[PDB]
């Protein structure tokens, strides 16, 4: 019931650079540990009692901190160590974890390259439309895309999906659905994906036609 | 060598219990505590409880209100966590992990199990049924297109995307599976090839879902 508060949620850096994330207890705890977690990977604890390293671990991470403010250094990071960071209290009964910082890799800013795709006959035939929009290979991560069905904005309706960091490019890619019964869709005309995003100098918007 | 190893992927409905393992091999069984976390689908880590290899003393979470016991077999050198009455919001990977004593006079060793993924739903196995994701028919003599396919509608978790076969890898991108209202899920998987060769050069996704020993290959084309 001790409540761990990480900041920021996100850290993004280069290589070489040097990482330093917070993580602020709600009362008063004697230590302070620290996992590192990669996606589809365990948890590994890389610092325990505030400062110590754990076996194996390079010298680059250090770790401070007192009371209820802690924090975890990286230095000189290496590509190895982009990746969501934890701490845990064990100090106090139930043991207690952080929401976690995603540390990720800063690159220069990628446009997404978008494209619409309209539901396949195959589907309608089974009483659903699904129309997605996808967005390839941007950077930084924040994006919006916003639906419109005859000018009109959808809520509720999609749902969206974003890749893992690409190991080699650094971007991420998106896909959103937007889920309509047939007979919502037959009643529409102009389907539109309006894509906004730092690397495009004003949105972009993919569109088709309901049968055209 | 050190090793935890857990038991495989279960599939359960509410209102069941679910009882995995965590085998230790490599170190004296009864030195260490035993610790368990869970981690629900794009979730934080939440900490379960703690179990005495050597006397089964143990300490739980109280969150989970009594549907959480932890065994020990010494015979065996294994821990059990079984976590009854389970509803849909406990779908999660749930791990086991090594304790460390702070006090040592050497650096802490640290080991965790691979985790074991619970997955809680009144849903039926279903494969997935497969749909295309067409490029335009629009071409240009050196730009590219977008093509793939969309997994929809199946149960449980996982299925697999290859592209001719594991021929075609670069640029692919495989999305995370959503969990739709409907309790099946959905994914789609894109690649980006050039658009002027979508008329003789052929795109099939191969899609796999064990569960349902569902294997099915969609050849992805532009329309009409």
């Amino acid at each position: 019931q001790i409540v761990l508060t990480q900041s920021p949620a996100t850290l993004s850096l280069s290589p070489g650079e040097r990482a330093t994330l917070s993580c602020s207890a709600g009362s008063s705890v004697n230590y302070m540990h620290w996992f590192q977690q990669k996606p589809g990977q365990a948890p590994r604890l890389l610092i325990y009692s505030t400062s110590n390293l754990a076996s194996g671990v390079p010298a680059r991470f250090s770790g401070s901190g007192s009371g209820t403010d802690y924090t975890l250094t990286i230095s000189s990071l290496e590509p190895e160590d982009f990746a969501v960071y934890y701490c845990q209290q064990r100090s106090s009964l139930p043991f207690t974890f952080g929401q976690g910082t995603k540390l990720e890799i800063k690159r220069t800013v990628a446009a997404p390259s978008v494209f619409i795709f309209p539901p396949s006959d195959e589907q309608l035939k089974s009483g659903t439309a699904s129309v997605v929009c996808l967005l390839n290979n941007f950077y930084p991560r924040e994006a919006k895309v916003q639906w419109k069905v005859d000018n009109a904005l959808q809520s509720g309706n999609s749902q969206e999906s974003v890749t893992e960091q690409d190991s080699k490019d650094s971007t991420y890619s998106l896909s959103s659905t937007l889920t309509l019964s047939k007979a919502d869709y037959e009643k529409h005309k102009v389907y539109a994906c309006e894509v906004t995003h730092q690397g495009l100098s004003s949105p972009v918007t993919k569109s088709f036609n309901r049968g055209e | 060598e050190v090793q935890l190893v857990q038991s495989g992927a279960e599939v359960k409905k509410p209102g069941a219990s679910v009882k995995v393992s965590c085998k230790a091999s490599g170190y004296t069984f009864t030195d260490y505590w035993i610790y368990w976390v869970r981690q629900a689908p794009g979730q934080g880590l939440e900490w379960m409880g703690t179990i005495d290899t050597s006397d089964h003393k143990t300490s739980y979470n109280q969150k989970f209100r009594g549907r959480v016991t932890m065994t020990r077999d010494t015979s065996t050198s294994t821990v059990y966590m079984e976590l009854s009455s389970l509803r849909s919001e406990d779908t999660a990977v749930y791990y086991c992990a090594r304790d460390f004593i702070i006090t040592v006079n050497y650096p802490v060793v640290d080991y965790w199990g691979q985790g074991t993924l619970v997955t809680v739903s009144s849903a039926s196995t279903k494969g997935p049924s497969v749909f295309p994701l067409a490029p335009s028919s629009k071409s240009t003599s050196g730009g590219t297109a977008a093509l793939g396919c969309l997994v929809k509608d199946y149960f449980p978790e996982p299925v697999t995307v290859s592209w001719n076969s594991g021929a075609l890898t670069s640029g692919v991108h495989t999305f995370p599976a959503v969990l739709q209202s409907s309790g099946l899920y959905s994914l789609s998987s894109v690649v980006t090839v050039p658009s002027s060769s979508l008329g003789t050069q052929t795109y099939i996704c191969n899609v796999n879902h064990k569960p349902s020993n569902t294997k099915v290959d969609k050849k992805v084309e532009p329309k009409s």
